[PDB]
DNA sequence: ATTCCCCCCCTTCGGTGCTTTGCACCGAAGGGGGGG
C-alpha cells in the first residue's frame, strides 16, 4: 500500500526514552545492527523531531530477545469473528517476522524514529527510523491485510471448521478439535505459512457476587451486608434493604448479636437470588472503548471488572497467580489476551499503583507485543470487599 | 572548513525569517562588533550581503567575563520561535562514579566549535544580521552566518550528530578505547601505557583535523587532576571542584536560594546535607529582594551544613566486577540520606530525598519512593539495581505490602539496625472489639455560611455536640473523628458515614499538612486498640437517626 | 538589558478528576545549582 496520512491536524510522536538496564541496550545494539544491514532501518539525524520509546523483552522464554516499540502515540493518529469465543481452544502464533518484506511508505517513514540511549550518557542516543512495515504498529496487519488472505486461503478451504483471526502480529487460530489434533494442525499451519514467508475461552467463568452465609448476625455483620447491598443496588438493581435496615436502629454495641426476624430471612435469601444472576442488558459497544479496572484484594488474588459504562459490567473476573508487580503485570497480560480474543479491543486499564513504580518495572515482566494504555488511580477504593 | 554534510533545516511550515530591527548601541561595543565581524568574515565565518536580503536580527555585545573582550551575541529567539523541531539526542548528563578506573586518561576541547560545522545553504539567509550603522545616518554593513550560530536553537544538536559522524569510524577502528562525548569536550580513557596512549591521542587529533575540527593545546589536558565536567578526577578517585558558600549576615531571598543551590549539588558526595529548613525560608516570600532573617531552626541546619561541607570528601569509580549496594537512612521530617557504594566505607556516590508528595503519608511510604529514586538513578549510571539496605524490618514490610490495597515492590534487599527505624505508629482492628464503647460520629456544615457541627453518640448513655466556624463536611467529620477519639477510653470502635475520613486514616499517616489531621494522628498513637468502620450514610442505622438529627 | 541546548531540586499555580463544588494529585513554569 502506500498513503498512510496521519489523522488530520495533528502531529507525531515526541515521547521521551525513558532509561534501560545494560543488559537490554546490548541486545537492542546488537539487533538494530543487524536490521542496518538488511535495510529494514537506518540512521536518521536530529533533524528529524519525532521519537518513540523502545526496549526489549524475552518473550516465551526463548533465551532470543525480542526489540519491542511503543508505537502507543502513533497507533491513536494514524486513522471480529464472533466464534472465537465459543470455540473450544484458541493457539497464538507470531506472525512478527513477515512485514519485514513490506517496504514502508517513504513520507511515513519519519514518524517512526526511536533512539537507542547508552551507559552513563557516553554518547548520544543513536537514532534510527523504519524503512519497512514494524511491528506493533496498528497500520502493520492493515497494509498485510490482503497479503494473509492469499496464503490462508489454501488452508482455511481445507479446514473450514478452523477460526483464524489476526491482531497486531498475532495469529489466533481457533478450533473445536481434541488436544493432540489441534496441535497437528497448528504445525500443519506453521509450515504452509513457510511457503510463502493455547487459550481455553470455553473454560472462562464470570465471577458473581456472593453475601456472606452465617448462623448468627451481629450489629457489626449486618452493617457490613447493609453496605454491600446498597453498592449492590446500583448494580443489581431490585435490591431492597428496609427489613435488614430495621435490625440497624438504636445506638448499640458493634459485636452485639442480632437475632435474625423470621420476616428479614426472606429479604437476605431473595436478595441472594437476585444476585446469583448474569445481569442482561449490557451490550457491547462498538464505537466506545473498553475499561479494565483491577483490585488487589491480597493473599495474591486479583479482581478485574471489564466496562465501557460504569456499574454496566461486561466481563468480571478473578486472577490468582511475593512479587506485587510481576503478578499485577501478569495479571494486565492475561485480560488484554481475554479481551482480543472475545472483543478485538485492548482495554484501557486503570492500575492500582503508583506511577513512579509501574514505569520502573513493567518493562522487566513483559512478555507480549502489544501494549495497552492504562491510567493509574490514586484514590483508597478499599471501603468493603465489594468485588471479593 | 569542516568538509561534513550539512543538515537540511527549515522553518516551522506557514512561517517567515525573522525582521527585527537593531535596538541602538553605545560607541564603545560598536567598534568591538566592527572588528570581531571583519574578523570573521576573513575567516569565512560571515558573508557580506547585499540590498536583497529582507530578515534582519538584533545584535549585541557582552563583557565575556573580562571586561576588555567583547563578546558578540545575537539574539536569535524570534528565529529560534520560528525555527523546526529538533529531538535532543543529549538524554543526561555523565557522572564520574559511572567512571571505570582507566591506566591512561586524557581530556580535549574542540576549540570554535559552532564556527567549523557549516551551516545549511538554503538556511544561511535567515541568520542575517546589521552591524548597528555606526553612531548613525550611513546603514551598517550587513552580514549572514556561513556556519553553526551561537545562540540559534538548532546549533547543539547539529553539531553533536557531526561530532557523532566524525567519532563513529575513529571508535570502529580503536573498539578497546573509551570516548565520552558531551558537546565539545572528549573524555578518552585506555588501558595502554602512557606512551602508547599518547600516540594514540595524537592520531585521534589528526583525525579530527582531517575533518577541520581543531583542539587547541591551550584546552588540551595532558596530567592529573583533570578538571572534566565540574569535577576533579583524579587516577583512583573523584571530587567535585570546591565549593564556596556564602557568608552573609542578613541573607535575602536570592541569597538563601543560591545557598540551597550549592548544598544541592553538594549533596551528590557530601553525605548528611540538609535543606528542610532552610528552603521553608522562601515559602510566602516572592520578591527577590526582600531581606528574610533566619530562624532557629534554619541557623541549625546552616552550621551542620557548613560543619559537614569542611573536612575532605571524595569518591571512587566504579568496577563491573562487584555488585552495587545502597544505603539508605533517615533523618527526620522527610528527609532521607543514601550512599551507594561496592566496598563498605568507599561511596560510589551519595545522596538525599526529601520530596513531600501528597497530604498525608507516612515513613514506609517515602522509604518506597526513595528507593524507586535510586533504582531509577541507578539504572543510568551503572546499568543495574543495586542491592538495599534500608532500616525497616522485613515482618514491618511484610505486614504494610501485605495489608495495602496498592500494589507495591522493593527489589532484593536486607534489614540494617540502624536507628532511627521506620515503623507503622498505629494499626487498625479487622473486627470490632468487644466491651469497648462505640461512638457514631457525625459532622455537617452548612456550604453557604461555612458553620457547622460535629458531634457523637455512643452505646452508653452518653452524647456531644460541638459547633464549628469557617468549616465544611470534611472538616466536620474529622472533626467528630477527633471528638470521639478525645473522650474515649483505651479501646474503642468508631463507625463514621465518611469515606474521606476513612480513607485518609486508613492509609496509616503519621504527618499531614492539615493541622486537624496531625492531632488525630497523635490521638491514635495513645489508644491501645483502635476499630473504624464505615456505615451507609442516609439508610436508617444507628448512626443515621440519633447522629444526623444531631450535629 | 536583552542569547542557545541538557540534567537536577524546591515552590507556586493552574488543570483534572471525583464528589463531598472541596480536595487530592500532577505537570509546567519560576527561582536556583551544575555542564557545554
Amino acid at each position: 500500500t502506500v498513503p498512510v496520512k496521519l489523522k488530520p491536524g495533528m502531529d507525531g510522536p515526541k515521547v521521551k526514552q525513558w532509561p534501560l538496564t545494560e543488559e537490554k541496550i546490548k541486545a537492542l545494539v546488537e539487533i538494530c545492527t543487524e536490521m542496518e544491514k538488511e535495510g529494514k532501518i537506518s540512521k536518521i539525524g536530529p533533524e528529524n523531531p519525532y521519537n518513540t520509546p523502545v526496549f526489549a523483552i524475552k518473550k516465551k522464554d526463548s533465551t532470543k530477545w525480542r526489540k519491542l516499540v511503543d508505537f502507543r502515540e502513533l497507533n491513536k493518529r494514524t486513522q471480529h469473528p464472533a466464534g472465537l469465543k465459543k470455540k473450544k481452544s484458541v493457539t497464538v502464533l507470531d506472525v512478527g517476522d513477515a512485514y519485514f518484506s513490506v517496504p514502508l511508505d517513504e513520507d511515513f517513514r519519519k514518524y517512526t524514529a526511536f533512539t537507542i540511549p547508552s551507559i552513563n550518557n557516553e554518547t548520544p542516543g543513536i537514532r534510527y527510523q523504519y524503512n519497512v512495515l514494524p511491528q506493533g504498529w496498528k497500520g502493520s496487519p492493515a497494509i498485510f491485510q490482503s497479503s494473509m488472505t492469499k496464503i490462508l486461503e489454501p488452508f482455511k478451504k481445507q479446514n473450514p471448521d478452523i477460526v483464524i483471526y489476526q491482531y497486531m502480529d498475532d495469529l489466533y487460530v481457533g478450533s473445536d478439535l481434541e488436544i493432540g489434533q489441534h496441535r497437528t494442525k497448528i504445525e500443519e499451519l506453521r509450515q504452509h505459512l513457510l511457503r510463502w514467508g493455547e487459550l481455553h475461552p470455553d473454560k472462562w467463568t464470570v465471577q458473581p457476587i456472593v453475601l456472606p452465609e452465617k448462623d448468627s448476625w451481629t450489629v457489626n455483620d449486618i452493617q457490613k451486608l447493609v453496605g454491600k447491598l446498597n453498592w449492590a443496588s446500583q448494580i443489581y438493581p431490585g435490591i431492597k434493604v428496609r427489613q435488614l435496615c430495621k435490625l440497624l436502629r438504636g445506638t448499640k454495641a458493634l459485636t452485639e448479636v442480632i437475632p435474625l426476624t423470621e420476616e428479614a430471612e426472606l429479604e437476605l435469601a431473595e436478595n441472594r437470588e437476585i444476585l446469583k444472576e448474569p445481569v442482561h442488558g449490557v451490550y457491547y459497544d462498538p464505537s466506545k472503548d473498553l475499561i479494565a479496572e483491577i483490585q488487589k484484594q491480597g493473599q495474591g488474588q486479583w479482581t478485574y471488572q471489564i466496562y465501557q459504562e460504569p456499574f454496566k459490567n461486561l466481563k468480571t473476573g478473578k486472577y490468582a497467580r511475593t512479587n506485587d508487580v510481576k503478578q499485577l503485570t501478569e495479571a494486565v497480560q492475561k485480560i488484554t489476551t481475554e479481551s482480543i480474543v472475545i472483543w478485538g479491543k485492548t482495554p484501557k486499564f486503570k492500575l492500582p499503583i503508583q506511577k513512579e513504580t509501574w514505569e520502573t518495572w513493567w518493562t522487566e515482566y513483559w512478555q507480549a507485543t502489544w501494549i495497552p494504555e492504562w491510567e493509574f488511580v490514586n484514590t483508597p477504593p478499599l471501603v468493603k470487599l465489594w468485588y471479593q | 572548513i569542516s568538509p561534513i554534510e550539512t543538515v537540511p533545516v527549515k522553518l516551522k511550515p506557514g512561517m517567515d525569517g525573522p525582521k527585527v530591527k537593531q535596538w541602538p548601541l553605545t560607541e564603545e561595543k560598536i567598534k568591538a562588533l566592527v572588528e570581531i565581524c571583519t574578523e570573521m568574515e576573513k575567516e569565512g565565518k560571515i558573508s557580506k550581503i547585499g540590498p536583497e536580503n529582507p530578515y534582519n536580527t538584533p545584535v549585541f555585545a557582552i563583557k565575556k567575563k573580562d571586561s576588555t573582550k567583547w563578546r558578540k551575541l545575537v539574539d536569535f529567539r524570534e528565529l529560534n520561535k520560528r525555527t523546526q523541531d529538533f529531538w535532543e539526542v543529549q538524554l543526561g548528563i555523565p557522572h564520574p562514579a559511572g567512571l571505570k578506573k582507566k591506566k591512561s586518561v586524557t581530556v580535549l576541547d574542540v576549540g570554535d566549535a559552532y564556527f567549523s560545522v557549516p551551516l545549511d545553504e538554503d538556511f544561511r539567509k535567515y541568520t542575517a544580521f546589521t552591524i548597528p550603522s555606526i553612531n548613525n545616518e550611513t546603514p551598517g554593513i550587513r552580514y549572514q552566518y556561513n556556519v553553526l550560530p551561537q545562540g540559534w536553537k538548532g546549533s547543539p544538536a547539529i553539531f553533536q550528530s557531526s561530532m557523532t559522524k566524525i567519532l563513529e569510524p575513529f571508535k570502529k577502528q580503536n573498539p578497546d578505547i573509551v570516548i565520552y562525548q558531551y558537546m565539545d569536550d572528549l573524555y578518552v580513557g585506555s588501558d595502554l601505557e602512557i606512551g602508547q596512549h599518547r600516540t594514540k591521542i595524537e592520531e585521534l587529533r589528526q583525525h579530527l583535523l582531517r575533518w577541520g575540527l581543531t583542539t587547541p593545546d591551550k584546552k588540551h589536558q595532558k596530567e592529573p587532576p583533570f578538571l572534566w565536567m565540574g569535577y576533579e578526577l583524579h587516577p583512583d578517585k573523584w571530587t567535585v571542584q570546591p565549593i564556596v558558600l556564602p557568608e552573609k549576615d542578613s541573607w535575602t531571598v536570592n541569597d538563601i536560594q543560591k545557598l540551597v543551590g550549592k548544598l544541592n549539588w553538594a549533596s551528590q558526595i557530601y553525605p548528611g546535607i540538609k535543606v528542610r529548613q532552610l528552603s521553608k525560608l522562601l515559602r510566602g516570600t516572592k520578591a527577590l529582594t526582600e531581606v528574610i532573617p533566619l530562624t532557629e531552626e534554619a541557623e541549625l541546619e546552616l552550621a551542620e551544613n557548613r560543619e559537614i561541607l569542611k573536612e575532605p570528601v571524595h569518591g571512587v569509580y566504579y568496577d563491573p566486577s562487584k555488585d552495587l549496594i545502597a544505603e539508605i537512612q533517615k533523618q527526620g521530617q522527610g528527609q532521607w540520606t543514601y550512599q551507594i557504594y561496592q566496598e563498605p566505607f568507599k561511596n560510589l556516590k551519595t545522596g538525599k530525598y526529601a520530596r513531600m508528595r501528597g497530604a498525608h503519608t507516612n515513613d514506609v511510604k517515602q522509604l518506597t519512593e526513595a528507593v524507586q529514586k535510586i533504582t531509577t538513578e541507578s539504572i543510568v549510571i551503572w546499568g543495574k539495581t543495586p542491592k538495599f539496605k534500608l532500616p525497616i524490618q522485613k515482618e514491618t514490610w511484610e505486614t504494610w505490602w501485605t495489608e495495602y490495597w496498592q500494589a507495591t515492590w522493593i527489589p532484593e534487599w536486607e534489614f540494617v539496625n540502624t536507628p532511627p527505624l521506620v515503623k507503622l505508629w498505629y494499626q487498625l482492628e479487622k473486627e470490632p472489639i468487644v466491651g469497648a464503647e462505640t461512638f457514631y460520629v457525625d459532622g455537617a456544615a452548612n456550604r453557604e455560611t461555612k458553620l457547622g457541627k460535629a458531634g457523637y453518640v455512643t452505646n452508653k448513655g452518653r452524647q456531644k455536640v460541638v459547633p464549628l466556624t469557617n468549616t465544611t463536611n470534611q472538616k466536620t467529620e474529622l472533626q467528630a473523628i477527633y471528638l470521639a477519639l478525645q473522650d474515649s477510653g483505651l479501646e474503642v470502635n468508631i463507625v463514621t458515614n465518611s469515606q474521606y475520613a476513612l480513607g485518609i486514616i486508613q492509609a496509616q499517616p503519621d504527618k499531614s499538612e492539615s493541622e486537624l489531621v496531625n492531632q488525630i494522628i497523635e490521638q491514635l498513637i495513645k489508644k491501645e486498640k483502635v476499630y473504624l468502620a464505615w456505615v451507609p450514610a442516609h439508610k436508617g442505622i444507628g448512626g443515621n437517626e440519633q447522629v444526623d438529627k444531631l450535629v
